[PDB]
Parts: C-alpha cells; structure tokens; sequence
C-alpha cells in the first residue's frame, strides 16, 4: 500500500510498503528514491523517531499515513 | 480565602439562604448562643458549605481568644516569655468545649472547609495543661489535615501544618504512654488492657520520672506523691526545676503519672482523655508527615501502635 | 416527539430565568452544557434546524428580561453630591467593600454570564453556531452585548470575554457578519454622548453637574461606551487583528460613513484626560491613591494614558485601607475613563497604522482614503494638543504628550506618513514651542537634585515639567534618525507633478534637524543651555539635548531641495480634477485616463474635443481664478 | 476533555504541520509527545527537539503542561524544561489547539523575550552580544539537537 | 434499515445504512456523525473486527444490530 513521505528539509514523495517491511526497508527505499543512506535519515511519525529494528506493524503506521524526514 | 467574582457572587448568593439561621445564632447573647450551639447536634441536610457559617466561627473564633487571652496560652512572639502551666478554671473548661465540640460537629457536616480560618486559636489553646481542651483541639485539628492530605494542595486559609513547633508539640502528644510495655514481670501489657481485668498497671506507668538536658535537671515522684499532690501542684513543682522550654513535655508526662498513680474515677477518665488524644495526635501526624517520616518518627518509636489500633476499634 | 413537542425550546428557555443561569455557574459547565447541544445537533442533523431556531428566539426574547435592577452612584449623605470637591475635605471611612461588584449579583449580569458561555461552548464545537448569521442579523445579536445601563465593571467581566471569543469565532467565520454594526453601534453611542463631548473644557463636566441625575445618566452611557470599545479594540480593531479584508472593510467604513468618528474619539480622550485631572485636583490625596484605576484584571498598565501616582508605585497595598460612598463613586469614574482612554488610543495607533501593516498593495482610491484618514486622525491630534494652555494643565498635557508618543510609534519605529502629515500641519512646531516653554519653565524650579531621584511620577510641579520636557524630546530625537522610522518609499508614489523624487523618511529628517538646530541655538542665545556657571538642567534633560546634537550632526544622502505637502485628494491621479470633470460630466474613467496619458495636465483649450460645447463653458467657468489649488505646493518655512 | 482531545489529534492527524509533530505516548492520550524541528534563519534550525505535553483533567479549561525534554539555549527556557509563554500561563482559552501551542512555540524559538525571561544568565547574554547567543545556541543544539 | 455504534469513549449513535453498504460506508457515516477519520476507526461486532472490503451483510449485521467503536495506534 500507498504511505506519504514529508521531507521537512526537501520535497515530498509517496512510497509503498508492506506491513511487515521493517523501518530499514523503508530507508533503503527512500535512500533509493533520493540517494542518502539510511544510517543519515532520520524518520520522524506521531512525534517519535522511527527506529530500524522495529517495523510499520509495531509502529501501528496504516495506510497514507504521513511520515517527515531529517537529512 | 480569594474567591473569583463569581464565586464570592454565587457564595455570597447562597449563604442569602442561610440568613435566618445565621441570625438565630448571632442575634443572642453569649449564654444564649452557647446553648443554641450545644443543641445542634444532628444534621437533617446535605452537607451544608462552611462558608454560610463563617459569621458564627467568627463568633466562637471571638470567645476563644478571649479565653487563651486569660490565662496568656497567647504565646507573644515580641517576647520570648514561654507558657505557664496553669490548669484553666472548670467553668472556662465547659465554656470553650461548649464550642470546640461544636467545631468538631460543624467540619464533621460540611465541605468546602478550607475557608475555616480560625487556625491560630487551636494552636493557642492546645498550650493548656488540662487534657480536655487538649483532646478537643486534637480532634478538631485531625478532622483538619485530613483534607489536605485528601487534596495534598490547594489554598487552605490557616496553614497550621507547616509550623514547626506544633509539628513537635503533635508528636510528643502522639508519644505519650507507650502502645505497649514489658512490665517488671515481663508481661506485655497493651493499653487495650487496661479495660480487662486479666492484667495489672505496670508500675512503670505509676511513676513519674522526668529528664531533660539543659547539667541533667532531673524531676521524680513516686505513687504516693503523685496521689497525694493535685495536677496543678505538679506542675508547679516541675516548673520550678525544669527550664521553660522543656515544660509542656513535662506537663503531659505529669499528667499520664497523675493519670495512672490510682484507679479512681477521675484517674480513669483521665486515662481515657489522654488515650484519645495520643490517638487523634497519631491520626493528624499521619497527616502532616511524609510515609517514611512517620515510620522514622513515630511508628519505629512505638512499634505496637497498629496492633493496639485493631484491637481498639471492634 | 422531540421535534414535534420542542422540547429543544425547552434546552433553552430556562437560560432566561436568573436562578438557573446561576446555578450553571457560568463557567467550564456551562461551555460543557454548548459543547454537549454542538453534539446533540451534530448526531441528529434533522435537529440542526430546531435548534438554531430556538437559539436565535432565545437572543431575541433576551434583550426584553433587562431591567434597572438598581443603581450603582450614591450620593453622600453628609452633602448629597457623588465627589468630593476640595482637597481638604473629610472622609466618612465607611466600613464597606472598598471596591463595589454589581456585576455578578444582578439577574442580567449572571444570566448573560452564563448564555455567553454557552454560547461560547457552542462555537467551540464549530457545529450548528456558524449557522446564527442566518435568520439572526447581528443588529439583534449585539442587542444583549450592549445593554443600556450597564454596571462600571461590565466591560471587565466573564461575560464580555466569552463575547469577545464567540465575536472572534463569528468574525474568522464570517468576516462582514458585524463589523459594519458594531461600528454604527459605538459611532451612534458617541453621538448620544454629545452633551458630555462638547461642554467646555475648562471645568469638570460631573462637579460642575455634581449633585443631579445627568451625573447617573452620563456615567451609564459611559460604561456602555467602554464595553463598546472594549469589545472593538479586541476583536475587530486590533494590530494583531488587522487583516487585508479588515483594512477594507474600514475603508469602506469610512469612505461610506465619514469621519466623524475621528471627531468623536478625538473628543472622548480629551474630555476624558481633563476630566482625570479636574477631578484628581479636588480629591484628597488619599483618596487619589485609594482610587487609582490602573490594577484592572487585564490590562497590563503599558500605553496610555500615562498615570501620574502620589505614592510610590513598588509599594503596594495602597488601596483598600480607607473607603466611603465618595470613594467608590470616584474609582468607578477613574476606572470607566481609564479605560476609555486606552481603549481610544489603540484605535488612534491601529487607525494611523492600517494598510503598512500588511504592505499590501492599494488601489488609487484605497490609497486615497488611507490618507484621508490620516490627514483627519492627524489634524485631530494637533487639534487637542492647540486646544488647552500649558499652565496650570501640566497633567492633562503629560498625558497628551504620552499619547501622542504612543500614536505615532509601531510596536518602537515613528510611523513616517503619518509623522510626515504631523509636520506638514505644523506639530513639530508646536513641540517645539511647547519644549521652549516648558525649558523657561523649568529654569524656574528651585532646586535640582530631586529631579535627579525620580523613582516614579508625582503630581509636583518640577517633576511634571521634566517628565513633559523628557518626552517633548524624545519625540522629536526619533524623528530624526533614520534607523528609529518606517521606511516608507519616495513621494513618486503620491504625486508625479513633483520637481524630484525623494524618500520620504530622509527628506522628512532634514527640516526636523533644521528646527531643533534652530530652538538649541536660540537657547543658546538665552545663556540657558550653555555658558552658565552652575548645573542649571537635570541630567536626562541634557542627555537628550546631546542626543539631538549628535542627530543633527549625522549625515544623511539626500539634498531635500523642498518638501511637498501631502494632501489625498491631490494623489495622482488628483481627486479634485477628477471631481472637476465630474461636475463638467465626463464620467471618472475618462478623466482617469486623459489625465493620466498628458501627465497630470488641465486642457487649456478643446482641441483635443473631449469637453462638448456646454461641457467646455461649464469647464471654463468652474476651474476659477487659481489653477493652484489642483498641484502640490511646497512646505512654508 | 476526550472528545476535545480526539478532535485535537485528529485535526494535526490531517493537515500536520510540516515544522512539529506529536501524538499519544504508550496510548495514554493525555500523555503526547511532540517533535519541532529548529525554524529557519534561526540558531536552533535544522535541530530536532523533544517536548512531553500533559493535559489536565479539565482540559481545554486549563493550559496543557508542556515541558522541553531536550536541552536548549534560550532566554525563557529553563534547562530542566520548564516553558514560559503567555498563553499557557495567562492568555489560555479553551478555543487554544495544540497544534496552535505549537506554532506559538516555533515562533517564540525564533522570537525570545528578553524583557520576561525564565533564566536570566541568557537573557542578559543576548543583551548584552546577540552574536554570542547566537554562536552558543548553535553551539548547544549542535551537541544536543543534532 | 437502522443500525447503533456504542463509542466505548462516549454515547451512542444511529445509522441509517443497507445490508448492500459496504463497511467503508459505515466509517463514513461514522466519521460525519463524530468526526474521526475512517483509518482511526476499528469497528468490533461479537468480538470480531470488520474489514473495510466487506459488506453488513457478509458479517451477518441486522436491524437494530449495535456495533462497537475502538481507536488503536
């Protein structure tokens, strides 16, 4: 499904992912979008960094959700 | 108390209904008064707001200086002068606990009682050597407290709880007697006992010995001395031998020895009186004292209390 | 059943009875009690209707439950007259409230309290309330707002400030609801105030009118005129509040309404300020410190008027301790015109400052009417400065000269047009004689060394004059550096008959300089200034003399050959030819457009043929003798 | 206040701000916790900042509790992450939003308030060299910020 | 045919809806009569969730059949 990534320093883009993608699948795929390695992202949902261990289903992030970026 | 606009506008709107009762009490002479207020005892109505009774308070706020004035229980803070220990007279007893009972009855019926501001005429008043008015100003001072440990905040309007010096004089009074004891026959003996017959005073209880470092003055009598001599006359013996700040100890100790020398009505009733007040003291220092301050100050000192506590209350 | 019975009427009837609207309490309840109606209308839409109709029948039927519950001005029983008049009189020293509250214990007041609340609750829930504009003209809505007779108290109170949010809700919402009749509402209010406005200035209005009912009356239509302001100054009128659509929206006002207002203000503040000070000059002095205004709930004290103290300020404590009927009349007057001053000078600042809020750009005819009512604000000013005489009145001009300081300043930076209409109407001038005089003044006082201790204003006469002195020049030192005004563009902007363009802040800053240069050196003619053998000024007065030296000696980048007078109806392209041809008939779109293609030319003759024969002897005979009047002219000297 | 606070959540849910963010903390609704990210042309900008936010009981009828987790240089911020603003100590109104507090708290990153300050070591140091209150601000959200 | 949502935060409400409607219709519905976003809304009937995909009837919701509203993060 479909989820809305906000760069607060860049331009926003739309992505898709799985419940079951972990968090470092997430930065891979905006490191892929964009170029930056996932070890400089920084991913921030619902006032809380996003950790890479952990996943969207742990994180509860549901479809269009809105996600911001720090780079 | 600050109340906002509207609250001192809807205050002062409700206590318009309470006129006739306010001039029912404050439209009499003092006897007059008195005997109004020892005739209301039960409450046939909600908890009525203790601010429609604040031109009484006032009132009985009003008597009660006029009595710790008397005797000087006003303790001066322009002079370092301490209090005398001289019992109050048994027509003034009956006077003020004529009031202070109805204080107890008053906050026992009502809320929104931080608005009580009479505050400083219990601190006075708990300076008299007679164990009555001792008991009184315990109870009314434990029904206070046990709001603001309810709330643990909010504007009070007499802050008595932060004093220091009456932190001190509550616990001695909660120290007084001892939860339990070893007698000389090393027999426990629990003050609950003392309304079986299956155990005896221990003869600890029955003596008084006092001392206080200034170099040790030292103050010691025997039953027979203790039954032979009045209260007062105590306590004009120990003031003559003890430095002023040690007195009010000693006038408790006194008074539990007087207590205990014999089992005569007035002895019993008087160890009852001062079993009720180390009670209602344990009760208001529970208040006014962290968890662990009380463990370290009173419950470790007298560790029997919570057992005697259960047994007291079927 | 409930739509048929209308048992939603019944959610609401009972707000009109003064015991339930107590009970509600007025407060956190009763916006829970608008919070749960929201709802109750957002569950059931086929419930929308019923109860927006029952709220608009509840406003309306309101108004009609107001009656004269009782009267808040007793007269003495020693003299039956509601102030004092002498200094050296007596004080009852009743044993009373020392400050009366009327508000809360009136039905009205409890009831609008808690129907305001709801009110507010419902607009919180942004549901069915943004539907009351419908069937409910806000002619009727401000009907409960402004009630005739209010108490002195009403315009700090829960009930205006639930007003002011559910105003503020409506406003954001619907942005020309109300504004036009809360302006026709407070003009009109002034109006019926024109006794009071217009009597002379040199007399108390109430002592002279001590002892009667129009002193009741008067003090009536101005608590209601200070609720007006109130409600104005906060919700609608307001630096932080003005919008482009608001900016036009007082356009349009003015443009459709005139000025009158202006007028009307101007009047009010200084009615107000000489009424302060009459009145604080036949109090005893206790009573002055008894009564001081300043401590309102929500007013911070900063802007004017100024507050002139007996006792120190950082002492506090000073009211309550003595009190009597005279007393709380006169808190109630000193506090109704507290408020009508300051209220009056927040709308002066937000009307001098309009459209340089936002710098949006203006039409020719907004730009027109935004110097319209500059020219009007302006000359209204150095109207009340030239009206009173400095001796004897060094209170009254404290506080105009505070105010006029505060006016022409943005929250501080001089507002520079309308500075510029300041000078070009003579008000530097007038500081300047007033800065003179107020110097001879001073040299006067006996002694010096006071001066320099001043922990706070009194009523003394030395240190009035320093504090008049201290602000005349400080008024004047920022108006002539650069880096303390707006920096407004060049005059090209307004005319384009001009010989050069220039900015209009420098070009401002040279005749300032040129007029300051001028009074220090005739000072210094008078051996006051300079060459005396003793410290004969006190040492903020001399800072700010070397201050203004140091100003006129700075350099700025322009020549300033000659100034331009500012005038809006001569802005390119000129209202008066326009309105010229107008009278002639050509339409204004025509004349727009033939002016501005021969560059702010009059046809001397018709070859042209625009003008028909009738039209050509109507424009010959109407331009008159001086063809002057219809370009700028420079700035006497 | 749960209905209040479920229309908070759900109004920055929506149209979230691009400068903060915040949401519920372990599902404990009146517990959140926001982000802000340094605004521009500003010493803190391109920073990330922590802020535990407490609602009364009585919410909105009284100001949320909002504490700065992260440490700050700013004149009236107190390092253990006290907040002194207006309208959550006078100038609140149950019309307040969250989302409006933090909008309020962005502008006041950029926009101190030297003359009522809460510390008054930075104040006077910003008085007294806006350069060195700048250098020290960029200096701290470097260290802990960043 | 009329159906109730109990909100475990609040009171209830009704909804006039068909067997044919969809759940996303219900969320709809659900969101105009509250105000919370279709995706914040987990619906519950005899201890089973509802997926968005299917239909009252496929879930056996009749006349007068009350349904349950959670929020989950």
């Amino acid at each position: 499904m479909q989820i809305f990534v906000k760069t607060l320093t860049g331009k926003t883009i739309t992505l898709e992912v799985e419940p079951s993608d972990t968090i470092e699948n997430v930065k891979a795929k905006i490191q892929d979008k964009e170029g930056i390695p996932p070890d400089q992202q920084r991913l921030i949902f619902a006032g809380k960094q996003l950790e890479d261990g952990r996943t969207l289903s742990d994180y509860n992030i549901q479809k269009e959700s809105t996600l911001h970026l720090v780079l | 108390v600050l109340f906002t606009r509207c609250e001192k506008a809807r205050k002062e709107k409700l206590a318009a209904g309470y006129k006739p009762l306010v001039d029912y009490l404050i439209d009499c002479d003092t006897p007059t008064f008195l005997e109004r207020i020892e005739a209301i005892q039960e409450w046939d109505r909600s908890r009525d707001d203790l601010y429609v009774w604040i031109p009484i308070l006032d009132r009985m706020d009003g008597l009660l200086l006029k009595v710790a004035e008397k005797y000087k229980y006003k303790q001066d803070p322009k002079k370092e002068c301490e209090v005398k220990l001289v019992e109050m007279e048994a027509h003034d007893v009956d006077y003020c606990l004529k009031m202070l009972k109805f204080t107890r009855r008053l906050l026992l019926n009502t809320e929104n009682r931080f608005v009580y501001s009479s505050g400083d005429v219990l601190m006075y008043l708990l300076n008299c050597p007679n164990f009555t008015i001792k008991l009184a100003v315990m109870r009314i001072l434990a029904i206070l407290g046990e709001r603001f440990v309810i709330a643990r905040e909010k504007i009070v309007a007499h802050n008595i709880f932060g004093d220091h010096n009456l932190r001190k004089k509550t616990l001695k009074l909660a120290l007084s007697l001892s939860s339990s004891v070893m007698d000389e026959d090393g027999e426990h003996f629990s003050l609950v006992d003392l309304y079986f017959d299956k155990k005896k005073v221990p003869q600890k209880w029955r003596k008084l010995r006092f001392t206080h470092y200034t170099s040790i003055k030292k103050v010691t009598m025997t039953t027979q001395e203790l039954c032979e001599h009045s209260l007062q006359q105590i306590f004009d013996k120990g003031m003559a031998l003890l430095p002023a700040e040690s007195w009010f100890d000693f006038s408790i100790k006194a008074s539990v020895a007087k207590a205990f020398s014999d089992d005569s009505g007035e002895n019993i009733d008087l160890r009852n009186i001062i079993i009720e007040t180390k009670l209602n003291a344990i009760a208001f220092v529970n208040t006014i004292f962290s968890p662990p301050q009380v463990s370290s100050k009173l419950f470790e000192l007298d560790p029997y209390a919570f057992n005697s506590l259960t047994d007291l209350i079927s | 059943q409930v739509k048929e019975k209308g048992l939603i009427n019944n959610l609401f009837d009972f707000l009109l009875d003064a015991d339930h609207a107590r009970i509600l309490t007025g407060g956190d309840r009763s916006t829970e009690y608008g919070t749960d109606i929201d709802e109750l209308a957002r569950h059931y839409p086929d419930l929308k209707a019923n109860i927006v109709e029952a709220l608009c029948n509840v406003i309306r039927k309101m108004p009609s439950t107001f009656r004269n519950e009782r009267e808040f001005l007793f007269t003495s029983p020693k003299d039956q007259k509601y102030f004092f008049h002498r200094k050296n009189e007596e004080i009852l020293t009743d044993k009373e409230e020392h400050e009366p509250a009327y508000w809360e214990l009136l039905d009205k007041g409890t009831m609008l309290d808690t129907f305001t609340s709801v009110l507010f609750g419902m607009s919180l829930g942004n549901g069915s309330f943004s539907q009351v504009p419908q069937h409910l003209e806000a002619r009727d809505f401000l009907a409960i707002i402004f009630m005739e007779n209010p108490p002195y108290e009403y315009f700090t109170s829960v009930a205006i400030s639930n007003v002011t949010e559910v105003l503020q809700y409506l406003d954001e919402k619907y942005e020309d609801y109300a504004f036009m009749d809360v302006m026709k509402v407070l003009n009109d209010q002034l109006e019926n105030l024109n006794d009071f406005l217009n009597s002379p200035n040199d007399r108390s209005f109430f002592l002279e009118r001590d002892g009667e009912n129009s002193v009741r009356s008067c003090h009536s239509k101005l608590c209601r005129l200070a609720a007006i302001l109130n409600i104005v100054t906060n919700v609608y009128i307001d630096l932080t509040t003005l919008s482009c659509k608001r900016i036009m929206q007082i356009y349009s006002y003015f443009d459709k309404r005139g000025f009158s207002l202006i007028k009307n203000l101007k009047l009010l503040f200084q009615k107000c300020a000489l009424e302060e000070m009459y009145i604080r000059q036949h109090m005893p002095d206790s009573v002055i410190t008894e009564t001081m205004p300043l401590p309102i709930v929500d007013v911070s004290g900063d802007g004017p008027p100024l507050q002139i103290y007996i006792d120190d300020p950082k002492k506090g404590d000073q009211k309550g301790k003595i009190t009597s009927v005279k007393t709380r009349n006169t808190l109630q007057m000193r506090t109704i015109l507290y408020t009508l001053q300051s209220n009056t000078a927040i709308l002066f600042r937000c009307f001098l400052r309009l459209s340089h809020s936002r710098n949006m750009d203006l039409e020719h005819k907004d730009l027109t009417t935004e110097v319209h009512i500059f020219e009007n604000v302006v000359e209204n000013v150095i109207e009340m400065l030239k009206a009173t005489e400095l001796e004897g009145h060094l209170p009254y001009i404290l506080v105009l000269l505070n105010f006029n300081t505060f006016v022409f300043t943005i929250p501080e930076i001089l507002q520079t047009i309308p500075a510029y209409i300041f000078y070009q109407k003579g008000g530097y001038l007038l500081y300047l004689h007033i800065i003179r005089d107020l110097f001879t003044r001073m040299t006067k006082i006996k002694d010096l060394s006071s001066l320099d201790n001043i922990n706070y204003i009194d009523e003394s006469n030395g240190i009035l004059t320093l504090s008049c002195l201290i602000n005349a020049l400080t008024f004047y030192n920022k108006s002539m550096q650069t880096e303390t005004m707006e920096n407004v563009q060049s005059i090209g902007k307004y005319y384009v008959s001009i010989d050069d363009d220039y900015n209009i802040m420098k070009a401002l800053t040279v005749p300032i300089k040129v007029m300051a240069l001028a009074m220090i050196l005739d000072l210094d003619k008078s051996d006051s200034l300079f060459k005396t053998q003793s410290r004969n000024v006190p040492y903020s007065v001399f800072k700010q003399l070397l201050s203004m030296l140091k100003n006129i000696f700075t350099n700025v980048n322009i020549y300033t050959k000659e100034l331009y007078e500012l005038h809006w109806d001569l802005i390119f392209p000129p209202i008066k030819k326009i309105s010229l041809f107008e009278q002639v008939g050509i339409p204004g779109d025509v004349a727009a457009n033939y002016l501005t293609d021969t560059g702010d030319d009059l046809p001397a003759d018709n070859s042209i043929g625009l003008f028909s024969p009738e039209q050509w002897e109507k424009y010959k005979k109407l331009i008159g003798e001086d063809k002057s009047i219809y370009y700028p002219q420079p700035m006497q000297a | 206040a749960l209905k209040r606070i479920h229309k908070e959540l759900n109004d920055l849910a929506r149209d979230p701000p691009a400068q903060c963010s915040a949401g519920p903390v372990g599902d404990d609704m009146f517990h959140w916790q926001a982000t802000i990210m340094g605004p521009n042309d500003s010493p803190y900008q391109g920073g990330v900042f922590f802020l535990t936010i407490h609602f009364p009981t009585d919410y909105p009828f009284k100001p949320p509790k909002v504490a700065f987790t992260t440490r700050i240089y700013h004149p009236n911020i107190n390092s253990n992450g006290s907040i002194c603003l207006d309208i959550l100590r006078s100038q609140w109104s149950p019309a307040l939003t969250i989302s409006k507090v933090l909008l309020s708290i962005c502008s006041l990153l950029c926009d101190p308030n030297p003359d009522d300050p809460l510390v008054p070591e930075i104040a006077r140091i910003y008085k007294t060299d806006r350069e060195k209150y700048n250098r020290i601000a960029r200096e701290w959200t470097q260290k802990y910020a960043m």
